[PDB]
C-alpha cells in the first residue's frame, strides 16, 4: 500500500500515510414513532366530480401513518412527474406536513403544472411555488367526469386583472374593469368575463380530456414527524457501530444512554458543529447520545526496501489496549495511537523514524519501538575552587548547505 | 479527502474523482507543515546533546537558581517558572468531520530535560558547553568573566559579590509575581493557540452551508433527488467544500512560514543569548547583557535575560 | 392606553434543538429590547372593546388571579365573511375553534357571543393553558406570558407561567418563554381581541348596565432582528443580547 | 467537433474554471516558497558577508566551536560553507582562586 | 463584504448568506495585517 501511495517500488524509510481505519457498521436500526392508524388517501383520490381550477380543494394530512401502495392503486397515471423527491423512494422518509391539492383540467394544461413557466393555468388564474418541494400526481378520468350532455358547469378565471402570488386563493366576484373607460360591470362591451364553460363530452381530442390532478406539497428538515411509510421498529443497540434512521435523518454511530437533560418538548442535540448528536427515542422517552464510529488514519512504518521488507502499522487516535478486526505480532498503546507489528523494548536509542509522543521505531532483523535518548548522562564536577583549562585544540571543519535560488518559471 | 468532502457515499467519492488529483497536493502540504513543525523544535532546544545535571549541592555562588532549576517534587520534572507557565496557558466536534491533531514528537518531559541540560551547562560550565567539551568554572568566578566582556574590571564584582547575589536573587524572586501579575505577557503564545483553534472551528462550521443546493446534508439529497438532477446540486457542494479546505491550507502555509521565522529567531537567540554573551545591543535583553536562562513553555520558549544597567550617575569634568 | 416599557421580555425558544453552554445567533420575529408595550386600563365596572391590529406577531402578558380572562378571538373582519380563530380557556379543558363566527361589538360569554354562524373546519381539545384559579393571596403570585406568530400557515403560540412576588408591573428579568403547541391551518390575521368572564346573577334585576369602556393586558409587537442568545449546561436560555440596540450591544 | 455552440459552452466553461484554479494554486504556492527561499538566501548572504569576510564573535552562527574563518563553495542552486573552528580537546583540571 | 459584491439590493445580500461565513474571515484577515502594520513602526522607532 505504501508503494502504491509513493508511486514507486522502493520506499526509503520513515512514516507514511494511507486510507483511514473506517470501522464498518454492523447493521441498520430504523425506529419509527408508534402511530399505526391508516391514513385516508382514498378520499382525495377517487371521490366524486372534483372542482375546477378556479377553486382547488386543499387538504392537510397529518398525525397519520401512510405508505405509497394506496397511491399505486390507480393504473392510468399520466402526469407522474415527481419533483424534489424521487418516486421510487417516497417510503421510509418522514415529512413534517403534507398538503394535498386537487383540481380538474384539460390535456393541453397538464404540462402547465411545472414551475417557472407561463401558461393558461400559470397565468393570473393560478400560481405555484417555483421551488416546489412536493410532487404532481394525475391520471385520466375521461370516463367519469365527462358527460354526454356537456359539462359546462366548470369555469376558470382566465382574465382576472392582477397577477397571482404562489399559494393564494382566488375566489371572488371579479367584476371586469378594462380599457380606457370605467365599464362598471353593466356597460356591456369589454366585459369578456373570465369564467367560461370547459365543454366535456366523450367525443373530443386526446388533448382535451378531463383529468384528476392531485399535487402534493411539503418540506423537510423539521424536528416533528407527521407521515411516513411503515418500517419495523427493531430494538435499539448500545455501543455498537450501527446505522440508524430516526424519523427521516439517517446516520452511522453508536448510541449511548442519557447524560444530558433536554426539555419536555426538546428532542434534538445539535452541537457547535451543527451536527445531530443527541436524539430522543421516537417510541418512548429515552435520550440517546449519538457519537459516530471512531475514524482512523493508518500510518505505515517501514525500513528500506533495499534493506528489508517487514513493516509496522500505526493507527493515530485509535485505542487498542480494540475493534481492530485482526491483530498481529504485538499491540502497543502509545499516546500517538495504536501500533502493531513492532516490538517495544526497554533501552533508549537516537530517533531515526518519527512516531510521536517521544517514541520512534527502528530496524534491529525486526522492527522495534522505543522512547527517546536525549544523550549520555553527564555530571560535571562543579566545586567552589575547581577549574578545568584545556591544553590542546582540535581545528575541525564543518559544512553548512544553504539554498539560494530556485528555477525560474513562466506561463501563458 | 472524501471523509471531509463527503460521507459514506460511493457516488460522492466517484464525483470527487472527476477533480482527481486535488488530494495529493493538499495532503502533501499539510504533512510538510507537520513534519517541519515537528523538526522545528529540534534546533531550538536540542542545541547541546550531553544532558548535563546540576550538582547535588546547588551552591552556584550566593545566587539563588531554585526558581529556574527543575524541582523533583512535581511528578513532571519542571522548574518553578515552567509549572507556573503550564497553568497560565490553556475539540471533539472537529474530530468527526475529517480533522485530526498529530501529537508532537518531543513531549514536555524531554523538553524540560533539554532545558535542564542547557541550564546546568550555562551555570556549571558557563558558555564553554557550546564550543567543545564542558569545563567546570566557579559561578562567582564566571561572573567576573562576564563583567570583563562589558569592559568592567574583575575586582568590581568581587568587592561587592555579596550585593550582586542579594540583588539578582531579589530580581529573580520578583519575576514570578511579575509574570503571574497579568496574562498580557503570555499573549504571544495564547495568540497561536486559539488562532489555530478558531481556524479549525471556522472549517467545521463551513459544512453546514447552503452552497446553492437544496440542503447541506449529503444523505438526504441522495434520498431526495434522482441521478440526472442530484449531481447538479452535489457538484456545487463539492466545489464550495473543496474551496474552504483550499483556503484553510493556504492560511496555514503563511502561518507556518511566519512561525518558523520566529522559531529561527528563537533558535538563533537560543544559540548565543545563553550559549555565550552577545555584544549586540538589545538582542539579549535591555542594556549590557550578562547572561540568559531558557524556560520552556507550551508551543514556545521563554528567556530570562540578565543584564547590567547603570543607575547612579555623578558627572565630572574631563579632558 | 397607558404606555409601559418592557425590559428583557419576549425571549423564546426559536427552534427544537438543544445546546449546552453555547452562544447561538438567529434571525426571526423578536420583541425588541426596551420597546413600547401598550399597558391597558389597570382596573378589573369596566368593559372596553379596543380595536387591536395584528401584524408581525403579538406579545401578550397579563397577570390575573381567579383567571377572569379566559377567551380569545383572532381574525381579520369577524362578520362570518372570512376565516377566524377562537380560544376558550374553559378552566378544565381548552377548546380551539378556527371558524367563521359572528361577534358583537362587546362580546361576553357570561352575564352572548355569537348567536349564529356556527360551522367550520377545526375542533381541538387539550389541557387548558392556565393553571388553577381562586387565589386570594394579598400579594401577586403568578405572571402569564404569551407570544403568537402566524407564518407559513404554521400558527405558533408560546407560554410561560412564572411565580413573581414584587407587585410592580412587568418583572425586570429574562424569561425563557417555551413553545407548547403548533397549529398548521393557514389563515389571514389582522385584528384580534379577547374575552372576560363574570356572572347580576339574575336576568330581571340590573341585567347589564354597570360597565364602561375601561376593561389590564400588556400588548407588545415583534420585529425581525438578530437576537444571539446564550445557553447553560442544562440547556435553558440564560441571557440574550440584541444586535440592533446601542453599539455596546 | 462534438457539441454545438449553445451547449458546448456549458462544458468548456467549467473546464475553464478548473484549469484556471489549478494555475492559481500553483502560482500561490510558488509565492510562499519563493518568500521562503529568499529567507534562507538572505541568511546565506549575511553568513557569507560575516563568516567569510570576518571572524564573528557570536557563537554557533559561523559553525560549531570558537570560529576561525570560513571558505565558501558554490553548489547548484545554493552555497556551501566550510567553517574552520577551534575547539578545545584535552582538559586537565586545576584548583583556582 | 456586501457593499463590494453587491449594491443596495437585498436579494443579492440574501444570496451571499448562502455561503454564510466567507466574508467574516476576510474582514478578520485584513484587520490582522492592519493592526500588525501599525505595530511594525512601533518596534522600529519607539526603541527609546
Ligand atoms: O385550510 C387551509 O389550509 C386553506 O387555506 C387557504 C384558505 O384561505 S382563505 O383565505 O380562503 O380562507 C383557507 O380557507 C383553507
Ligand atoms: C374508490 O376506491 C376504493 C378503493 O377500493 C373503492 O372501494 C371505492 O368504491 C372507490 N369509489 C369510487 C367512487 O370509485
Ligand atoms: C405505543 O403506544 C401504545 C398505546 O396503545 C403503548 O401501549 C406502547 O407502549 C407504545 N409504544 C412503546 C414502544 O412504548
Ligand atoms: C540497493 O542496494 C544494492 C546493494 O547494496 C546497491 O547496489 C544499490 O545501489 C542500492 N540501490 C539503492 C537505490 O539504494
Ligand atoms: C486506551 O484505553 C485504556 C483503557 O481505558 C487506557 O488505559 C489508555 O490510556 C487508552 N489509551 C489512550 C492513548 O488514551
Ligand atoms: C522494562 O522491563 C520491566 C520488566 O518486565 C517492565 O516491567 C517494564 O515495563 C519495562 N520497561 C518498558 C519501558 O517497557
Ligand atoms: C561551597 O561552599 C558552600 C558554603 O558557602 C558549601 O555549601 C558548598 O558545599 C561548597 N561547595 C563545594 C563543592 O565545596
Ligand atoms: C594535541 O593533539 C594532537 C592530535 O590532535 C597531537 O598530535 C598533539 O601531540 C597534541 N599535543 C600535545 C601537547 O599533546
Ligand atoms: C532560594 O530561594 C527559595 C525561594 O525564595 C528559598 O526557598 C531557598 O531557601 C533559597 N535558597 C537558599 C540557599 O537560601
Ligand atoms: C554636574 O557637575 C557639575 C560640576 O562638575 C555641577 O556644577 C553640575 O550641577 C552637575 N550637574 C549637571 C546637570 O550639570
Ligand atoms: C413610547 O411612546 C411615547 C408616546 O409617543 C413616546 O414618547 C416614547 O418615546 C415611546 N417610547 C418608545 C421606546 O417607543
Ligand atoms: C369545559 O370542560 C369540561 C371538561 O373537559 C367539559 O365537560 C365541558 O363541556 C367544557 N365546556 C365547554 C364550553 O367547552
Ligand atoms: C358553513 O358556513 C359557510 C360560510 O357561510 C358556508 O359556505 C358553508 O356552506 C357552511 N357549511 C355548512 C355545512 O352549513
Ligand atoms: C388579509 O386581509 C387584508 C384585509 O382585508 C387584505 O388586505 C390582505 O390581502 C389579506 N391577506 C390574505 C393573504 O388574504
Ligand atoms: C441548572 O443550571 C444551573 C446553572 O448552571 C446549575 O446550578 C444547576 O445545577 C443545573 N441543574 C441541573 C444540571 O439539573
Ligand atoms: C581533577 O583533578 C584532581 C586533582 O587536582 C583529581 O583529584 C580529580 O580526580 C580530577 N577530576 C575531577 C573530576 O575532579
Amino acid at each position: 500500500e505504501t508503494k502504491c501511495t509513493l508511486k514507486s517500488f522502493t520506499v526509503e524509510k520513515g512514516i507514511y500515510q494511507t486510507s483511514n481505519f473506517r470501522v464498518q457498521p454492523t447493521e441498520s436500526i430504523v425506529r419509527f414513532p408508534n402511530i399505526t392508524n391508516l391514513c385516508p388517501f382514498h378520499e382525495v383520490f377517487n371521490a366524486t366530480t372534483f372542482a375546477s381550477v378556479y377553486a382547488w380543494n386543499r387538504k392537510r394530512i397529518s398525525n397519520c401513518v401512510a405508505d405509497y401502495s394506496v397511491i399505486y392503486n390507480f393504473a392510468p397515471f399520466f402526469a407522474f412527474k415527481c419533483y424534489g423527491v424521487s418516486p421510487t423512494k417516497l417510503n421510509d422518509l418522514c415529512f413534517t406536513n403534507v398538503y394535498a391539492d386537487s383540481f380538474v383540467i384539460r390535456g393541453n394544461e397538464v404540462s402547465q403544472i411545472a414551475p417557472g413557466q407561463t401558461g393558461n393555468i400559470a397565468d393570473y388564474n393560478y400560481k405555484l411555488p417555483d421551488d416546489f418541494t412536493g410532487c404532481v400526481i394525475a391520471w385520466n378520468s375521461n370516463k367519469l367526469d365527462s358527460k354526454p350532455s356537456g359539462n359546462y358547469n366548470y369555469l376558470y378565471r382566465l382574465f382576472r386583472k392582477s397577477k397571482l402570488k404562489p399559494f393564494e386563493r382566488d375566489i371572488s366576484t371579479e367584476i371586469y374593469q378594462a380599457g380606457n373607460k370605467p365599464c362598471n360591470g353593466v356597460a356591456g362591451p369589454n366585459c369578456y368575463s373570465p369564467l367560461q364553460s370547459y365543454g366535456f363530452r366523450p367525443t373530443y381530442g386526446v388533448g382535451h380530456q378531463p383529468y384528476r390532478v392531485v399535487v402534493l406539497s411539503f418540506e423537510l428538515l423539521h424536528a416533528p414527524a407527521t407521515v411516513c411509510g411503515p418500517k419495523k421498529s427493531t430494538n435499539l443497540v448500545k455501543n455498537k457501530c450501527v446505522n440508524f434512521n430516526f424519523n427521516g435523518l439517517t446516520g452511522t454511530g453508536v448510541l449511548t444512554e442519557s447524560n444530558k437533560k433536554f426539555l419536555p418538548f426538546q428532542q434534538f442535540g445539535r452541537d457547535i458543529a451543527d451536527t445531530t448528536d443527541a436524539v430522543r427515542d421516537p417510541q418512548t422517552l429515552e435520550i440517546l447520545d449519538i457519537t459516530p464510529c471512531s475514524f482512523g488514519g493508518v500510518s505505515v512504518i517501514t525500513p528500506g526496501t533495499n534493506t528489508s521488507n517487514q513493516v509496522a502499522v500505526l493507527y493515530q487516535g485509535v485505542n487498542c489496549t480494540w475493534r481492530v478486526y485482526s491483530t498481529g505480532s504485538n499491540v502497543f498503546q502509545t499516546r500517538a495511537g495504536c501500533l502493531i507489528g513492532a516490538e517495544y523494548v526497554n533501552n533508549s536509542y537516537e530517533c531515526d523514524i518519527p512516531i510521536g509522543a517521544g517514541i520512534c521505531a527502528s530496524y534491529q532483523q525486526s522492527i522495534i519501538a522505543y522512547t527517546m535518548s536525549l544523550g549520555a548522562e553527564n555530571s560535571v564536577a562543579y566545586s567552589n575552587n575547581s577549574i578545568a583549562i584545556p591544553t590542546n585544540f582540535t581545528i575541525s571543519v564543518t559544512t553548512e548547505i544553504l539554498p539560494v535560488s530556485m528555477t525560474k518559471t513562466s506561463v501563458d | 479527502c472524501t471523509m471531509y468532502i463527503c460521507g459514506d457515499s460511493t457516488e460522492c467519492s466517484n464525483l470527487l474523482l472527476q477533480y482527481g488529483s486535488f488530494c495529493t497536493q493538499l495532503k502533501r502540504a499539510l504533512t510538510g507543515i507537520a513534519v517541519e513543525q515537528d523538526k522545528n523544535t529540534q534546533e531550538v532546544f536540542a542545541q547541546v546533546k550531553q544532558i548535563y545535571k546540576t550538582p547535588p549541592i546547588k551552591y552556584f555562588g550566593g545566587f539563588n537558581f531554585s526558581q529556574i532549576l527543575p524541582d523533583p517534587s512535581k511528578p513532571s520534572k519542571r522548574s518553578f517558572i515552567e509549572d507556573l507557565l503550564f497553568n497560565k496557558v490553556t475539540i471533539c466536534a472537529q474530530k468527526f468531520n475529517g480533522l485530526t491533531v498529530l501529537p508532537p514528537l518531543l513531549t514536555d518531559e524531554m523538553i524540560a530535560q533539554y532545558t535542564s541540560a542547557l541550564l546546568a551547562g550555562t551555570i556549571t560550565s558557563g558558555w564553554t558547553f557550546g564550543a567543545g567539551a564542558a569545563l567546570q568554572i566557579p559561578f562567582a568566578m564566571q561572573m567576573a568573566y562576564r563583567f570583563n566582556g562589558i569592559g568592567v574590571t574583575q575586582n568590581v564584582l568581587y568587592e561587592n559579590q555579596k550585593l550582586i547575589a542579594n540583588q539578582f536573587n531579589s530580581a529573580i524572586g520578583k519575576i514570578q509575581d511579575s509574570l503571574s501579575s497579568t496574562a498580557s505577557a503570555l499573549g504571544k503564545l495564547q495568540d497561536v493557540v486559539n488562532h489555530n483553534a478558531q481556524a479549525l472551528n471556522t472549517l467545521v462550521k463551513q459544512l453546514s452551508s447552503k452552497f446553492g443546493a437544496i440542503s447541506s446534508v449529503l444523505n438526504d439529497i441522495l434520498s431526495r433527488l434522482d441521478k440526472v438532477e442530484a449531481e447538479v446540486q452535489i457538484d456545487r457542494l463539492i466545489t464550495g467544500r473543496l474551496q474552504s479546505l483550499q483556503t484553510y491550507v493556504t492560511q496555514q502555509l503563511i502561518r507556518a512560514a511566519e512561525i518558523r521565522a520566529s522559531a529561527n529567531l528563537a533558535a538563533t537567540k537560543m544559540s548565543e543569548c545563553v550559549l555565550g554573551q552577545s555584544k549586540r545591543v538589545d538582542f539579549c535583553g535591555k542594556g549590557y547583557h550578562l547572561m540568559s536562562f531558557p524556560q520552556s513553555a507550551p508551543h514556545g520558549v521563554v528567556f530570562l535575560h540578565v543584564t547590567y544597567v547603570p543607575a547612579q550617575e555623578k558627572n565630572f569634568t574631563t579632558a | 392606553q397607558s404606555y409601559t416599557n418592557s425590559f428583557t421580555r419576549g425571549v423564546y425558544y426559536p427552534d427544537k434543538v438543544f445546546r449546552s453552554s453555547v452562544l447561538h445567533s438567529t434571525q426571526d420575529l423578536f420583541l425588541p429590547f426596551f420597546s413600547n408595550v401598550t399597558w391597558f386600563h389597570a382596573i378589573h365596572k369596566r368593559f372596553d372593546n379596543p380595536a387591536l391590529p395584528f401584524n408581525d406577531g403579538v406579545y401578550f402578558a397579563s397577570t390575573e388571579k381567579s383567571n377572569i380572562i379566559r377567551g380569545w378571538i383572532f381574525g381579520t373582519t369577524l362578520d362570518s365573511k372570512t376565516q377566524s380563530l377562537l380560544i376558550v380557556n374553559n378552566a378544565t379543558n381548552v377548546v380551539i375553534k378556527v371558524c367563521e363566527f359572528q361577534f358583537c361589538n362587546d362580546p361576553f360569554l357570561d352575564v352572548r357571543v355569537y348567536s349564529s354562524a356556527n360551522n367550520c373546519t377545526f375542533e381541538y381539545v387539550s389541557q387548558p393553558f392556565l393553571m388553577d384559579l381562586e387565589g386570594k393571596e394579598g400579594n401577586f403570585k403568578n405572571l402569564r406570558e404569551f407570544v403568537f406568530k402566524n407564518i407559513d400557515g404554521y400558527f405558533k403560540i408560546y407560554s410561560k407561567h412564572t411565580p413573581i412576588n414584587l407587585e410592580r408591573d412587568l418583572p425586570q428579568g429574562f424569561s425563557a418563554l417555551e413553545p407548547l403547541v403548533d397549529l398548521p391551518i393557514g389563515i389571514n390575521i389582522t385584528r384580534f381581541q379577547t374575552l372576560l368572564a363574570l356572572h347580576s346573577y339574575l336576568t330581571p334585576v340590573d341585567s347589564s348596565s354597570g360597565w364602561t369602556a375601561g376593561a389590564a393586558y400588556y400588548v407588545g409587537y415583534l420585529q425581525p432582528r438578530t437576537f444571539l442568545l446564550k445557553y447553560n449546561e442544562n440547556g435553558t436560555i440564560t441571557d440574550a443580547v440584541d444586535c440592533a440596540l446601542d453599539p455596546l450591544s
